[PDB]
């Protein structure tokens, strides 16, 4: 993909106790049109790890086909053995960097979100086969106003409650709702627990609108 | 091949004991008696 | 263009006008443009006319190979993704807008997108093509979860007459096709069978 | 047949045969006993896996295949052989998911590894395949479908089916059974009944039972019977053969 | 003798004979023993010279961190099996960044070796091999067979005279998933003495040890890494 | 009959492999010591004229300044085998700039031993075994290091070792003598005399070459002159 | 998966004879027969399409197969073969129609063909062509009559015969034919010779022939040879 289609905008990601959550509006668009507004963003990669991504849908699509294939390819074996969510990083990983070197590139940002082994994980990739690991995770315009707000929570409790982390989300969420004019008061939170991956449906978020009464 | 059919299951009747044949005791036979078939290649010679 | 498919109960609802243009130019002013992919399988083209018609033969050809080798009538969703191979893996080199849209006994009554990137999503509702952007409104506005065949035939028919009125590369006549475990019925609304709007005077 | 018509697929003898295809069948005959049936709610399988030595692992030499999540295989013959088709199994059942969205038909899978095997006995440039195997598969838009492919290429629907040493007893045995009716859950305890009969505890030693689900019981899913299970048919068979 | 010099030739009584000569090359070779407990798995070699003022045949190969293998047969077949092996492992950490594991190795030395089975003018691979492996499901034993065929085994051994290991391995089955790491390595020095003469045993010389484990990558010990493993053993009189 | 040159024998064996290990009977006899004061090389030239210009003989190869070769056999196969492994040294010497240890050499030649086969392969591709043994002599990291290699592909370090038509006499004789502490002098002195034993002409200075790898100094190639010095001490 | 057997199946024998060839032409001695004149102002072919039941559609596989416009074909020997060498002979047509602009000439449709056949006698892994041709043509005023055997090799010839009993025919061909005759007394005693052999009633669907006269090649309806067969 040299030039993308229909995108989708940010995703976010927190880490938890005993858990990772993910959020990701359901839009996909067509320049700045909302061309479709009900898609969703959010895999679940078999029942430790998920993927949420910004980017041309296409090639998301790709990915979400090839990613299945090699879960199922892997689940047939049987050998009590099975993807790490730090796995799949890698091979997301490579697989970016290696589109990228041959300059025709999946123009996704992707956000891996997993529980596997008591821990907590959450791995960026670029399109470029930038990656790595964070508390928290906000693609596109979320790293400028999510991520803020994300990280300075952290740093003063790094350990967040399931609950805190949902509440942190749908702060998030709703800042990106009233700041990015390609979103969707419309999203997804899929969330990894030991009990498996849960993906929540369609959700909107409550918005102020008391200073439109502040012009004179 | 038949008749050894009929043959074949009365060893089986006569077999373990039961003096009064079956449906059993016959396609077990049967198969047996079409199993061994298979040591006989060229069974067919038309004349001129 | 502009093309559209919605879905209704029985099956499907497909309507396009018939304008194909080279620049300002109408080159064909009577296409068509819904085109059988398989006996109740139909799909509704956009973009570059040569990628469309070549995209069509393609995905015609395999899906026919494929139905005969399984002897069974062919999934919708099939269909449509078999385009969206294609559409997906030459994407630089295509540029096609499709709507696949038909009647499955397995699903019913479906409609899928296959946009330019090669993306694929199913759809209540499905517009497309240039003409497609000036009627998102009225679509959103009149669309309603349980329409009748007739309903929805009326639909796509006064959608169409509004894109075809503001568009410039839309025009000319519209093509209805309803499908169903029945079978295809084919209209064509031409004239004064085309719904007309009051426009604003003094 | 020292005559030089038996060495190569390539090669028909007078009276119109492949003797090689001939063969690698004798060399499925050899194999250990494998059975399937097929119910109203799906099919099962049953191995009679011959352990050949106590250092051989349990669980080892599973002649039970997971092909795709909704398709189980069941082999008999070389099992390399048996391998490498599970191995082109999966691979047209993966590129069939890529091509055309779904989960491959029981039907075509069976059609094209058959025509893949089948491929292998035109020519003097590779051998025939020396393993007959069984697919299994549940659907609820299909039903229950269970194939046999044999290294000739042929491949054929069944209701009960065997491969390897005992074929025509376990066939005898099978007759017996009114699957059309009868539930996976009651027919597990048949297969390993029908298994433990065939098993000729004189020239073959020790054995060790594998046993394969898939069906309505499983949503579709091709799974191995629970250790629970199993032992359950494994006790009604052993009592059963006391009679 | 018209069916003795083709892989692609199937006898008239289902068997393929330059596999079965192939499989014989592995009892051409040196005896090897492979067991493991519930933490550790050990592969012991009995190496072997050509001529006393020769070096004794290495046996034992690293694959990867986790995987060592032992070897019996054509070495040209077992270094080329070996390089794919490592191949694979670095394939596999360079995509996932994590360790192979040791079943799915194996199954593909499995395709691998099964291909030339089928195929006019190639050969089955002359070499037999015990794979000893630690993964996330534990230790774990492999055996390979020119014919392409592997099992998993809970101890096993190959080679000229390793019926005998083979013998004494069923004895002791039943102690060695409990056994500690000494009393492992032990059994099998014991197993792989019951294939010599009583004129001829261990040494500091013709044996090698290869050890992986939960807490332990894979070691190969030889020369005098061996000798605390050695004396230790009951002087076994004829 | 015809068979592939890829056929096994009943007995567990590479016909083609085998047979190469009797054509190595035919070669002309080559000795090698491993000494820690350096490796001794020596082979008989067999020459088969006084016409024939035995410099234009040479059975020991410079694989590089620290490994050297005698070869045993059909030379002509052997050329291709020292060529291969002259690259091999220089590309390691490349890309890690540091010189290939014997035993690495040694495995990359080897690595040549089963490479050959009929269908399914390149137009280029070897069509039997290298009819050749061979001993490579060098010096690294683990001091002195002798390996031998065969047909076969299995190469194996050798504290003395010959290779040739009297490979048996010599290497008894070799055993009998033969000790980790010689001398560099006791080994070339040992292998010219073990040399003169098993040769059918009249051993002198135009009649064997000899060469040593020592840690000090790069491989050498023994003179005439030099070759005579110690002829001299028979 | 399958490659090609590389080496030549027709090779020499210590008499110099390429064994393989003589026995195609054995095959090629063993088809029904086919008769080919050249008369002055045009070509006749004929051969016998006798079946072996009344259930065989005469009017659905022909014999005399036109190559282009104005050049036709007949052929003895196996039929499958002389298929190929068929459409293999209208692709080389239309090459050099491509190239040239101007209807192959007949000698050089021959020669192409007669590559063709020579390439499978040297060729791996194959046996020679078990047909032999007769190519007839109108180019340049003139007629042309050739042959190509299974070797590659090609004559001309003023008239011939192939197949079954090709000696007597050809004889037959030596005396009662001449020069100066018209299509009309060719294809009489092209007929004529065919009759030397037809066992049996000759129908209009028992054999089929082609004329190439200045006006281009065609096959004679069974009305026509019905006529024709009324002599």
């Amino acid at each position: 993909t040299q030039n993308p289609m229909v995108t989708g905008t940010s995703v976010l990601g927190v880490k938890f106790e005993g858990g990772v959550v993910i959020a990701a509006d359901m839009l996909g668009s067509y320049g700045s049109l909302a061309r479709f507004r009900n898609i969703s963003r959010i895999m679940r990669v078999n029942n430790s790890t998920m993927l949420g991504a910004s980017g041309d849908y296409a090639d998301f699509q790709y990915l979400k086909q090839v990613l299945g294939q090699m879960v199922i390819d892997e689940e047939l074996l049987g050998d009590g053995h099975s993807y790490s969510p730090r796995a799949i990083h890698s091979w997301l990983t490579r697989a970016m960097y290696s589109r990228r070197s041959k300059m025709n590139p999946l123009w996704n940002t992707m956000v891996i979100g997993g529980y596997a082994d008591g821990e907590s994980f959450l791995g960026y990739v670029d399109m470029l086969g930038v990656a790595y690991e964070a508390p928290s995770l906000a693609t596109g315009y979320g790293a400028y106003l999510a991520q803020p707000l994300l990280r300075e929570v952290l740093e003063k409790q790094p350990v967040l409650s399931q609950t805190e982390a949902r509440d942190l989300v749908e702060r998030c969420m709703r800042v990106l709702y009233y700041r990015d004019a390609r979103s969707y008061n419309r999203f997804q939170i899929a969330t990894v627990t030991e009990k498996g991956v849960e993906i929540e449906g369609p959700l909107s978020t409550e918005t102020n609108w008391d200073i439109a009464h502040m012009i004179s | 091949d038949l008749r050894n059919v009929c043959t074949e299951a009365g060893m089986f009747a006569i077999r373990a004991d039961h003096d009064f044949v079956v449906q059993e005791d016959f396609m077990k036979a049967v198969r047996k008696v079409a199993d061994s078939k298979k040591l006989e290649s060229k069974l067919d010679y038309k004349p001129v | 263009t502009t093309i559209m498919a919605v879905q209704f109960d029985g099956g499907v609802v497909l309507g396009a006008d018939s304008r194909t243009t080279t620049g300002s130019y109408i080159a064909n002013r009577v296409t068509d443009k819904l085109t059988p992919i398989h006996d109740r399988i139909f799909c509704c083209r956009s973009g570059s006319a040569a990628d469309t018609q070549a995209v069509a033969d393609a995905v015609t050809y395999q899906l026919g190979f494929h139905s005969i080798e399984l002897n069974e009538p062919p999934l919708v969703h099939t269909a449509a993704s078999l385009f969206k191979e294609m559409c997906y893996r030459y994407r630089e080199d295509l540029m096609a807008g499709i709507i696949i849209a038909g009647w499955d006994p397995q699903e019913g009554g479906q409609v899928y997108s296959v946009p330019m990137g090669g993306m694929m999503v199913r759809q209540s509702f499905a517009i497309g093509g240039s003409g497609s952007s000036y009627i998102y409104g009225y679509v959103d506005a009149t669309y309603r979860e349980g329409m009748t065949k007739e309903e929805c035939l009326q639909f796509t028919a006064n959608a169409l007459a509004l894109a075809m009125e503001r568009d410039g590369s839309s025009g000319g006549v519209i093509r209805l096709a309803a499908i169903a475990e029945s079978g295809v019925e084919r209209q064509v609304l031409l004239g004064d069978q085309i719904p007309k709007f009051a426009v604003a005077t003094l | 047949i020292g005559t030089g018509y038996d060495l190569s697929a390539s090669t028909f003898s007078p009276d119109g045969r492949v003797f090689q295809v001939e063969y690698a069948m004798k060399a499925v005959e050899n194999s250990s006993t494998a059975i399937g049936i097929r119910c109203k709610d799906g099919v099962v399988f049953g191995v009679e896996k011959l352990v050949l030595s106590k250092l051989y692992e349990e669980g080892s030499n599973k002649r039970l295949f997971n092909v795709d999540r909704h398709v189980g295989m069941a082999v008999a013959g070389l099992l390399a052989d048996a391998r490498s088709l599970a191995d082109i199994a999966r691979e047209e059942a993966s590129n069939f998911r890529s091509n055309f969205g779904y989960n491959i038909p029981l039907k075509h899978l069976a059609d094209r590894v058959a025509m893949y095997v089948h491929a292998y006995t035109l020519y003097s440039a590779v051998r025939p395949f020396g393993c007959s195997f069984m697919l299994g598969s549940y659907s609820v838009n299909d039903g229950a479908q269970l194939y046999m492919i044999d290294p000739s290429g042929v491949s054929y629907g069944y209701w009960g089916c065997a491969i390897g040493k005992a074929r025509q007893a376990a066939k005898t045995e099978i007759e017996k059974l009114q699957m059309k009716e009868m539930t996976c859950r009651d027919i597990v305890k048949e297969v390993a009944k029908i298994i433990y009969i065939v098993h000729d505890e004189v020239k073959d030693k020790a054995f060790e039972l594998e046993l394969s689900w898939v069906g309505e019981l499983t949503n579709g899913r091709h799974e191995i019977v629970p250790k629970d299970i199993r032992e359950e048919a494994e006790k009604y068979a052993k009592e059963s053969l006391k009679e | 003798n018209q069916y003795d010099n083709d892989v692609t030739v199937w006898s008239p009584q289902g068997r393929i004979h330059q596999i079965e000569y192939a499989m014989e090359a592995v009892k051409q070779g040196s005896a090897t023993v492979g067991l493991k407990s519930k933490t550790h798995a050990v592969l012991v070699a009995l190496k072997r010279a050509q001529s006393e003022l020769a070096a004794h045949q290495k046996k034992i190969l690293h694959v990867d961190n986790h995987i060592g293998i032992s070897i019996a047969g054509l070495t040209a077949d077992a270094r080329l099996l070996c390089n794919f092996m490592r191949q694979e492992c670095l394939d596999s950490r360079f995509v996932f960044d994590r360790p192979l594991p040791v079943s799915r190795l194996v199954s593909l030395i499995g395709s691998k070796t099964q291909i030339p089975t089928q195929r006019y003018g190639r050969r089955p691979y002359g070499v037999g091999l015990l794979i000893a492996g630690y993964d996330d499901m534990g230790p774990h034993i492999f055996q390979t067979c020119p014919s392409a065929n592997y099992f998993d085994c809970r101890a096993m051994s190959i080679g000229a005279r390793s019926q005998s290991a083979r013998t004494y391995l069923e004895r002791h089955m039943s102690e060695f998933m409990e056994c500690n790491l000494n009393e492992l390595v032990k059994h099998g020095l014991r197993a792989l003495r019951e294939t010599l003469p009583a004129e001829q045993d261990l040494t500091t010389k013709n044996v090698s040890i290869g050890i992986v484990g939960k807490d332990l990558e894979f070691t190969i010990y030889d020369d005098d890494d061996v000798s605390p493993f050695l004396e230790g053993l009951e002087e076994r009189p004829q | 009959y015809d068979r592939g040159v890829n056929t096994f024998s009943p007995e567990g064996r590479l016909f083609q492999v085998e047979y190469a290990i009797e054509a190595i009977k035919l070669g002309s006899t080559a000795i090698g010591i491993q000494t820690s004061e350096g490796v001794c090389l020596a082979v008989e030239k067999r020459i088969t004229s006084p016409l024939m210009e035995p410099s234009s003989i040479e059975k020991i190869v410079e694989i590089d300044a620290h490994i050297g070769c005698a070869m045993s056999g059909l030379i002509a196969d052997a050329k291709t085998l020292i060529d291969k492994a002259r690259v091999e040294t220089q590309n390691h010497w490349f890309t890690y700039n540091e010189t290939m240890t014997v035993e690495s050499v040694t495995q990359a030649v080897s690595n040549l031993a089963l490479q050959f086969g009929e269908e399914d392969a390149d137009p280029g591709a070897m069509s039997r075994p290298f009819g050749v043994a061979l001993l490579f002599g060098g010096v690294d990291e683990k001091g002195p290091q002798l390996f031998h290699m065969d047909p076969s592909g299995t190469f194996v370090q050798c504290d003395a070792r010959a290779i040739g038509s009297a490979s048996e006499g010599a290497q008894s004789s070799l055993q009998e003598v033969y000790h980790k502490s010689m001398t560099l002098k006791e080994a070339i002195k040992s292998s010219l005399i073990i040399l003169k034993q098993v040769m059918e002409e009249k051993l002198n200075a135009t009649n064997i070459e000899l060469a040593t790898v020592q840690p000090g100094q790069n491989f050498h190639m023994f003179t005439k002159e030099e070759l005579e010095e110690v002829i001299k001490d028979i | 998966a399958e490659r090609g057997y590389s080496f030549s199946l027709t090779t020499f024998s210590p008499s110099g004879k390429l064994v393989q060839i003589e026995y195609a032409l054995a095959a090629v001695a063993g088809g029904a027969p086919s008769v080919g004149i050249k008369a002055a102002n045009g070509v006749v072919l004929a051969t016998e399409k006798k079946q072996k039941s009344i259930l065989y559609d005469e009017r659905s596989v022909h014999k005399v197969e036109p190559i282009t416009k104005h050049i036709g074909l007949v052929y003895s020997g196996m039929g499958p073969d002389y298929r190929v060498l068929v459409h293999r002979a209208r692709k080389l047509a239309q090459q050099y129609y491509l190239v040239y602009q101007e209807p192959i000439p007949t000698a050089q449709l021959v020669q192409r063909v007669a590559s063709v056949m020579q390439e499978y006698t040297q060729s791996g892994g194959v046996r020679p062509f078990g047909v032999s041709l007769l190519i007839c043509g109108w180019n340049e005023g003139r007629p042309y009559l050739f042959q190509s055997d299974p070797s590659g090799a090609y004559f001309a010839w003023k008239a011939t015969a192939m197949g079954k009993n090709y000696v007597n025919g050809k004889t037959f061909l030596e005396k009662r034919y001449n020069e100066d005759l018209e299509l009309e007394d060719a294809i009489h005693t092209a007929i004529l010779t065919l009759k030397e052999s037809f066992e049996g009633q000759m129908t209009e669907d028992n054999i089929e022939v082609g004329i190439c006269n200045e006006a281009g090649f065609r096959r004679l309806t069974p009305t026509e040879v019905k006529d024709y067969l009324a002599a």
